[PDB]
RNA sequence: GGCCAGCAUCAGUUUUGGUGGCAGGAUAAAUCCAUAGGAAUGUAGCUUGCCUCGGUAAGUAUUAUAGCCUGUG
RNA sequence: AGAACUGGCGAUGCGGGAUGAACCGAACGUAGAGUUAAGGUGCCGGAAUACACGCUCAUCAGACACCACAAAAGGUGUUAG
RNA sequence: GCAGUCAAGCGUUCAUAGCGACAUUGCUUUUUGAUUCUUCGAUGUCGGCUCUUCCUAUCAUACCGAAGCAGAAUUCGGUAA
RNA sequence: UUUGCUCCACACAAUAUAGAUGGAUACGAAUAAGGCGUCCUUGUGGCGUCGCUGAACCAUAGCAGGCUAGCAACGGUGCACUUGGCGGAAAGGCCUUGGGUGCUUGCUGGCGAAUUGCAAUGUCAUUUUGCGUGGGGAUAAAUCAUUUGUAUACGACUUAGA
């Protein structure tokens, strides 16, 4: 599968414009300043594109970004992702996207009560991990010169070489995950005591 | 040791006419049409009249020439099917749980349902083949009865049926419960 | 609704087959098969062409679309006599293969001017034929 | 062994005072030369008299041709020859224009069907079947029915261009 | 001879294909090879699919990336073919190389330049007749190449396209032996056939 | 005449073509010619039986409205 | 493990047998041209994807001395007797 | 140590369901021997613990074929690590 | 930080080059079957023809191809422009329109060529870069340090700061 063209909405709230960068603040925040232009001619260029998309086009993906300032956090910077559209036909899909260019999408239009869904994450993360509780590999002994936490044999003699089936001690966590079967047990309005 | 020429003749009856480009042979009678494709083999079919097409080998080993014969009939057998059809029959063993055969369908479907095979509370599906037809005989206790223009096709969904009610886990000579083919034949009667 | 049966439609090893030889001091030379001896041998003689009565590989052959008149086994003289008789020669001669090859062959003879007299000629062919493939 | 001639060789047990004219013998032998063809039959008399080279002599040797080399003829073939486990006699007939012709492709097919090298076989005659109906092994029989045509599928021209432009046709 | 030789794979013969397309390299003649997916291999399905089981399981013991890579696309299963052929470890051997082009398909540039075809490789030439013979796209698909529906669309689709280009051509080639044909019997088509044209 | 080359005529070594004259042999064997006999995977003619006015088939029939084999010269 | 005769390796490179003390070829001053040996000529790789007759299709085919193994016993696979 | 071929027997009857004498062909290299080629200017000896990976001549588990398989239970054999 | 960047144009210069030297010249499918022409009932159809290799086809004459004149044709083709249309598999190319302009060896003329000395690749390709000039166009960011802890052995990660 390969990306042909990715049409943008004319004005982007800064919180996106916030992700294109590193120093915010410093910046001149020219991101997307030219691109905007392109709206003002009648549609022409926009148009071509989404034109290009609906003749082509296997599959659409629509960009969303968070709200990430409707939100306890103080990180200020959102967060942007393709998100795949399985309504009907090619050419609906973009009309669809095309039509909800800086407008805005709910919950309760994906997800309903008792829904099985997945979660896709990056797991907790815990640093430099010795090989027992990294692996679940057994305690040594308390006799054990120089130390317990560990395996005995790391391998035969032939291969003579350590093997990537081994424990080794490393990073612990920091992983992405799909965990599925997360069963919806509510569907929580905001506006809503 | 390799023979020169050897060779086979495909008799036509007053219904059909049997027409074969590159080996592509196409049969088509009274009762309908049947295509079969024969690429996969080196003969060279050959119409002498309208009643008589030769099939014959060159310069042709033993395997090669045993498939000549077999071409004469996979031919023969469509030109038979499109004009008496063929009918297989067959009758439901068991010697206490009365099996149940009846005909399901989702989606278009058509599927030959058994059930209580053995007692079984699983319910037994086999599909029904495009071309192929099923009447559950009257006037006669448990005998299924399918029939079509396609030899192969009847002959298989058979038994795909028979098949799907194999016994597990008994002495199964002792246990001969099942759907059995009970007899092969033709459509059109008197023959 | 006849019925309809392609054909495939060969060439066949049988007396008074013509065959153009290809390798060997005949080698372009026209013969006839005369008698038959296995699957991959025959019998060749064509004391026309002038080349010798004798056994011969079916490979080293290619088989022509002409046949006449052969008894099996017949000798040199007997063959001679009826190939004349049967007309081979000139039916060869008129078919788009020999003509094809007595083409080539004039075209390997050429002169280097030959060879530019062609040109020039081409030039003036093009000239007149582009124009026709213009107007309609 | 080679591309066999067929020669004529005579030769006889070296005269003495009380025995001179000895009886002289001969045998036709299938040979690449006549140095082969004289060892050949010394190997054969030493089978069969007592002889050997050292107290013979060779008298003649000539090289039979073949009588009517434009004739297609049906040979019946006679030999011995020696397995792996054992020794054997066999008939085959051969279908070739000259004995010599026959002889190549005897010693052919006993390499090829039945891993004989030369050395291990013995033809112990070698004569045209006259009437035919007396021919007797079919992949013969085969080939004398009357007015006898037959096709040959699948044409392959050998290229001599490394690369072509057309995709080929075996027609034929 | 040419620039560049592009060759349509299909009903040509893997390693027949490879030992050919080997020695142009190696002799400075860059090549492109097309429709790899419609290579052929002798020997009946079920057989190069086990011999394709059987590289598949020879892996470096004590990291499987180091050992040797399986490739599963129609293209790279030649390309192994060949690479074998070609001392790939010299420079000479890495020069020839990258005179050398594969793909499944006919994609841009190729579709519309002449592909060539490969006699002493041709397996309807080689083959006796009878024997059982295998095709690549069937096996890569069988051993994880994912691309061979996709391949299959694009192909029909390209060959919708140029049986039009073709059939246009042939109806202007019509013309042109009309127009050929007035200008027979005329002095300069006389004089032409003398000289052999 | 310093360095390197090209061609010509020759010499030593070698390699790869064209071409002339002779000697053997069954004084090649064949083809070819002549002649005697012969047969069948039997050419004409003939007979017989079906068969849309002859074409087939199964009999006779040894050069006839094809030819071949075998020896001798 | 131990004798007989010769030829070797040890003391010896060179060409071949991928590899290798002993096999095959061949024994070494510096070089030119030629021809070969043993062994090869699809591609790696110099050299016929040469010619010819058979044979063989293996859901663990086979593929060249020394050499890097297989046997009794069986097959209505196929071939010739 | 493990596996065959022949088939006299065993198995109520019945050679080969399951077995199998007298013979006889093999495989294996966790047995033990035989050897003494490598290491004596030194390659850490038994067992256990820990941990990885491999083999299959499969104990269990998936799907089968056979039985002196009524059922249940078992036994024999296949694809299987 | 000394007038920097970019697309187009030519100019000088360097530096290269796995190897220009008329043209990579486009159905598909089958091979115990096909291509092509033609007719028709449009089909697994009739009739005709072809192969047997690209040994083809196309191009090809002119100071490495100069300077010139005329005729016949109204064709071919180069080039920059303009009309409409197609191609997303890596489309980055293909087709169509229209005027302009160059060439034409389709044919017929005037002039030139030597002394590069009897051969010496006798230099005619395309890669990348550098430096000025002036025809369009464009006016950022990342990093250190500071900072958060969804991160962390150090780097790295993740926040935040006109
Ligand atoms: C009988 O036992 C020994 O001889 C033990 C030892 O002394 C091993 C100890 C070595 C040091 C001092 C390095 O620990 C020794 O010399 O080992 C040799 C040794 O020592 C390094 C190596 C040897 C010989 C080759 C490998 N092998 C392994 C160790 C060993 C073990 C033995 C053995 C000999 C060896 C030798 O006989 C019985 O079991
Ligand atoms: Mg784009
Ligand atoms: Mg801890
Ligand atoms: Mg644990
Ligand atoms: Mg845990
Ligand atoms: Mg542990
Ligand atoms: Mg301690
Ligand atoms: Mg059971
Ligand atoms: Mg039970
Ligand atoms: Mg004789
Ligand atoms: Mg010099
Ligand atoms: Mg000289
Ligand atoms: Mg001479
Ligand atoms: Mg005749
Ligand atoms: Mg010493
Ligand atoms: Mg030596
Ligand atoms: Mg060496
Ligand atoms: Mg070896
Ligand atoms: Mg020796
Ligand atoms: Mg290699
Ligand atoms: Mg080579
Ligand atoms: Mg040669
Ligand atoms: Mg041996
Ligand atoms: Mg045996
Ligand atoms: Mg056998
Ligand atoms: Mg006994
Ligand atoms: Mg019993
Ligand atoms: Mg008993
Ligand atoms: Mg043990
Ligand atoms: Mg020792
Ligand atoms: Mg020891
Ligand atoms: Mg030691
Ligand atoms: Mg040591
Ligand atoms: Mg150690
Ligand atoms: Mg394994
Ligand atoms: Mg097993
Ligand atoms: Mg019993
Ligand atoms: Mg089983
Ligand atoms: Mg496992
Ligand atoms: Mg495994
Ligand atoms: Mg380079
Ligand atoms: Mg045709
Ligand atoms: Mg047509
Ligand atoms: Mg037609
Ligand atoms: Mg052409
Ligand atoms: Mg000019
Ligand atoms: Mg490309
Ligand atoms: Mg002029
Ligand atoms: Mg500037």
């Amino acid at each position: 599968l390969r990306s042909l063209t990715t049409v943008w909405a004319e004005h982007l709230s800064d919180e996106v414009k916030r992700r294109f960068y590193k120093n915010w603040y410093k910046s001149k925040k020219k991101a997307f300043t030219k691109y905007s232009a392109k709206y003002a001619q009648d549609g022409a260029g926009i148009e071509r594109e989404l034109a290009r998309i609906k003749k082509y086009a296997s599959v659409v993906r629509v960009l969303v970004h968070t709200q990430i300032r409707k939100t306890p956090l103080a990180q200020k910077k959102a967060h942007l992702a393709e998100i795949q559209l399985n309504g009907g036909s090619i050419s609906e899909k973009v009309d669809w996207a095309r039509e909800h260019f800086e407008k805005t999408v709910a919950v309760d239009s994906v997800f309903e009560q008792n829904e099985m869904i997945d979660a896709i994450a990056v797991t907790k993360g815990h640093g430099f991990e010795g090989v027992t509780h990294r692996w679940g590999t057994k305690k040594l002994p308390r006799k054990t010169h120089r130390g317990l936490r560990k395996v005995a044999c790391i391998g035969a003699w032939h291969p003579a070489h350590v093997m990537w089936s081994v424990a080794r001690a490393g990073q612990r966590g920091y992983h992405s995950r799909t965990s599925i079967n997360h069963k919806i047990y509510r569907v929580g309005k905001g506006d809503d005591e | 040791m390799k023979y020169i020429q050897t060779e086979q003749q495909i008799e036509v009856p007053e219904g059909v006419t049997v027409s074969i480009k590159s080996r592509i042979v196409k049969v088509v009678g009274p009762r309908g049409t049947l295509t079969k494709n024969l690429k996969h083999i080196d003969v060279t079919f050959t119409k002498v009249n309208n009643q008589l097409i030769k099939v014959a080998v060159h310069n042709g080993g033993r395997k090669h020439v045993a498939a000549l014969r077999t071409v004469k009939s996979l031919v023969d057998n469509m030109i038979t099917g499109v004009t008496k059809g063929y009918k297989y029959k067959m009758r439901y063993v068991y010697a206490h749980f009365p099996i149940n055969v009846n005909i399901v369908e989702k989606d278009g479907a058509k599927f030959i349902e058994v059930r209580n095979f053995l007692g079984d509370k699983k319910i037994r599906n086999v599909p029904v083949r495009d071309g192929v037809t099923i009447e559950f005989s009257t006037n006669v206790k448990d005998e299924i009865v399918l029939s079509g223009n396609s030899v192969e096709d009847v002959s298989q969904n058979a038994a795909d049926l028979q098949q799907i009610c194999r016994v597990r886990n008994k002495d199964i000579r002792k246990f001969l419960d099942g759907i059995y083919v009970s007899h092969k034949g033709f459509i059109t009667e008197d023959l | 609704t006849d019925s309809i049966v392609k054909a495939s439609n060969w060439r066949l090893v049988e007396v008074g087959r013509v065959v153009l030889i290809k390798k060997g001091q005949s080698a372009g030379k026209l013969a006839a098969i005369v008698e038959i001896i296995d699957q991959k041998k025959v019998l060749i003689d064509g004391p026309k062409a002038g080349v010798p009565r004798q056994a011969i590989n079916l490979g080293q052959v290619v088989l022509t679309p002409l046949t006449f008149a052969l008894p099996r086994g017949a000798r040199t003289a007997t063959v001679s006599k009826k190939w004349a008789a049967a007309a081979v020669c000139e039916k060869w001669a008129a078919s788009s293969w020999a003509k094809k090859i007595a083409q080539r062959e004039r075209r390997a003879a050429l002169t280097d001017f030959e060879r530019f007299q062609v040109m020039v000629l081409r030039k003036q062919k093009r000239y007149t034929v582009k124009k026709a493939l213009a107007k309609a | 062994m080679a591309h066999f001639k067929e020669y004529q060789v005579i030769g006889r047990r070296l005269p003495t005072e009380s025995v001179p004219e000895p009886k002289l013998f001969r045998m036709r032998i299938f040979a690449s030369n006549e140095v082969i063809a004289k060892s050949r039959y010394w190997y054969f008399l030493q089978k069969l008299h007592k002889v050997k080279k050292a107290s013979g002599e060779i008298v003649s040797i000539n090289q039979i041709n073949e009588a009517h080399p434009t004739k297609v003829k049906n040979f019946g073939v006679w030999v011995r020859y020696d397995s792996r486990s054992g020794t054997h006699n066999m008939y085959k007939e051969i279908r070739d224009v000259s004995r010599v012709a026959a002889v190549e492709t005897l010693y052919q097919d006993m390499a090829a069907r039945h891993r004989a090298r030369f050395r291990s076989i013995h033809i112990l005659k070698v004569a045209e079947i006259e009437k035919t109906a007396d021919v007797k092994r079919q992949y013969v029989k085969q080939f004398l029915t009357k007015d006898l045509k037959f096709p040959l599928p699948h044409r392959v021209q050998k290229s001599t261009k490394t690369f072509s432009y057309k995709r080929p046709s075996t027609f034929y | 001879v040419e620039p560049v030789v592009v060759i349509d794979g299909k009903g040509h013969l893997v390693g027949r294909l490879a030992s050919v397309v080997a020695k142009q390299l190696l002799n400075g003649q860059k090549i492109v090879v097309v429709r790899a997916e419609e290579l052929n291999i002798s020997g009946e399905f079920f057989r190069n699919k086990l011999k394709y089981h059987d590289f598949l399981r020879k892996a470096t013991a004590f990291n499987k990336t180091r050992g040797p890579f399986h490739f599963r696309a129609p293209s790279r299963i030649f390309y192994k073919a060949l690479r074998g052929m070609v001392s790939h470890k010299t420079a000479r051997g890495k020069a020839a190389l990258e005179r050398l082009k594969v793909f499944e398909g006919i994609p841009p540039p190729y579709d519309k330049k002449k592909r060539v075809v490969v006699p002493q490789a041709l397996r309807v030439l080689r083959l006796k007749p009878g024997r059982k013979y295998t095709t690549l796209g069937k096996l890569s698909t069988s051993v994880g190449w994912k691309y061979e529906d996709v391949v299959a669309k694009l192909e029909a689709k390209r060959k919708v396209s140029s049986a039009e280009y073709y059939a246009k051509k042939r109806a202007f080639t019509k013309k042109v032996a009309s127009a050929n044909a007035t200008a027979a019997e005329s002095d300069v088509a006389k004089q032409l056939a003398a000289l052999g044209y």
